[PDB]
């Protein structure tokens, strides 16, 4: 606590807090390193095109949402509210940091016993911000983006390649290509409903 | 002093053994991180077999 | 696997020992000076669709040919590196070519 | 920034990739900028500034429903992966460490 008395006795046990202090930084620059290592797999922020017709597909619920302040997906923003948000170190001068939802405001408690949480290195913000690189990566170059300079190919084209790569012959995806999208579009429905 | 160094004898336990169970589950957050990083490798950025 | 050893396409990799530990000489694959086409899904002859059996068809603008997926090499489009599968109707965004 | 309060650091709206990570994607750095027109390996001020973390050159990838881009010539890379293999083993005399 707020006492040097028992910082005399405390000091006496050895650099048994500086093993401590330096396995928790350890963890969280390792925190870092995952979310980098995950998220981070490019250099190069990638805009989504404007228009968005993709032979039929539809990644509105997974695309980032121009309308909502944080740019989240509507997937992301089902993901968002279900799960029981905890403190993620924001400040925006209510004394207590940040404005916790309603859902875990005990952090602020757990600030006064000689304890923080620590703000991730990558905002929320930066981290769709990247998930939405990835996805536009994905959608707009396919697989090449990430095995060196990102190469443009139309999304039905990259689903030819990923049938191709799984023993079907590709021409059946054009055959039925109002099918699969059809599909993908339900699935991802399905996919809202189940999560909500 | 005595009831002191009891109290920090006890808090100093609690903490490393806090610590320590969150080492035990950092290496498993970070092998399902890698785990991760791996199907971002493979599922995102490639087709895996 | 994708990045497992290195980034790019993996050729071979060296060990070499090191105090405690190994270091792997990831000789890998990248590419670079790309250029942009225009591509098709499949090519319209004689009434039924070809479709690439390794590659990818690209234009330079007046002809068309097919490539390979990871290294620009053109190729007249024959029957030897296509297949005919369908009809001219289904494919959304096929192109007449020979 | 919304990790905290930084101090002896010039906020700078440019964005530069990170050096050494503050927080919530703010990065600080000492930089070497003419500005004072003074000294070229001393400014006048404290030349620690920080920065919102660059995510990258902001690339548009030329999307088109008929577009594609093809690689017409490669490097051959040699990057380097180093992996800890085995630790250095390590014996305790119990008694002789103890006692
Ligand atoms: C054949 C051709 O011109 N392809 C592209 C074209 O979309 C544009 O002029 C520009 C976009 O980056 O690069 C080039
Ligand atoms: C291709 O061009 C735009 C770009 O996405 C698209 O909206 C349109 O529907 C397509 N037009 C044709 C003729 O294929
Ligand atoms: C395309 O090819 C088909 C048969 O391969 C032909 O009937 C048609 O006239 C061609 N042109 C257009 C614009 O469809
Ligand atoms: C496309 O390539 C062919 C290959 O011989 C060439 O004859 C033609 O001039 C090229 N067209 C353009 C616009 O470069
Ligand atoms: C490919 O790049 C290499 C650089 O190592 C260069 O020497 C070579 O001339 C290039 N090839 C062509 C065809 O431009």
């Amino acid at each position: 606590g707020d006492s040097t008395e028992c910082s005399n006795l405390l000091l006496q046990y050895g650099s048994f807090c500086t093993q401590l202090k330096r396995a928790l930084t350890g963890i969280a620059v390792e925190q870092d390193k995952n979310t980098q290592e995950v998220f981070a797999q490019v250099k190069q922020i990638y805009k989504t095109p404007p228009i968005k017709y993709f032979g039929g597909f539809n990644f509105s619920q997974i695309l980032p949402d121009p309308s909502k302040p944080s740019k989240r997906s509507p997937i992301e923003d089902l993901l968002f509210n279900k799960v029981t948000l905890a403190d993620a170190g924001f400040i925006k001068q209510y004394g207590d940091c940040l404005g916790d939802i309603a859902a875990r405001d005990l952090i602020c408690a757990q600030k006064f016993k000689g304890l923080t949480v620590l703000p991730p290195l990558l905002t929320d913000e930066m981290i769709a911000q990247y998930t939405s690189a990835l996805l536009a990566g994905t959608i707009t170059s396919g697989w090449t983006f990430g095995a060196g300079p990102a190469l443009q190919i139309p999304f039905p084209m990259q689903m030819a390649y990923r049938f191709n790569g799984i023993g079907v012959t590709q021409n059946v995806l054009y055959e039925n290509q109002k099918l699969i999208a059809n599909q993908f579009n339900s699935a991802i429905g399905k996919i809202q409903d189940s999560l909500s | 002093e005595v009831q002191i160094d009891r109290l920090i004898t006890g808090r100093l336990q609690s903490l490393q053994t806090y610590v320590t169970q969150q080492l035990i589950r950092a290496a498993e957050i970070r092998a399902s991180a890698n785990l991760a990083a791996t199907k971002m490798s493979e599922c995102v950025l490639g087709q895996s077999k | 696997r994708v990045d497992f050893c290195g980034k790019g396409y993996h050729l071979m990799s060296f060990p070499q020992s090191a105090p405690h530990g190994v270091v792997f000489l990831h000789v890998t694959y990248v590419p670079a000076q790309e250029k942009n086409f225009t591509t098709a899904p499949a090519i319209c002859h004689d009434g039924k669709a070809h479709f690439p059996r390794e590659g990818v068809f690209v234009s330079n603008g007046t002809h068309w040919f097919v490539t390979q997926r990871n290294f620009y090499e053109p190729q007249i489009i024959t029957t030897d590196n296509t297949f005919v599968s369908g009809n001219c109707d289904v494919v959304i965004g096929i192109v007449n070519n020979t | 920034t919304r990790a905290g309060c930084l101090i002896g650091a010039e906020y700078v709206n440019n964005s530069y990739e990170c050096d050494i990570p503050i927080g919530a994607g703010i990065c600080a750095s000492y930089q070497t900028q003419t500005k004072s027109h003074g000294s070229a390996s001393s400014v006048a001020s404290q030349s620690i500034i920080a920065y919102t973390m660059s995510l990258g050159a902001e690339n548009s990838v030329a999307y088109s429903n008929n577009s594609i881009a093809i690689p017409t010539n490669f490097t051959i890379s040699v990057t380097t992966e180093i992996l800890p293999v085995s630790m250095t083993k390590t014996s305790v005399d119990c008694t002789m460490y103890i006692c």
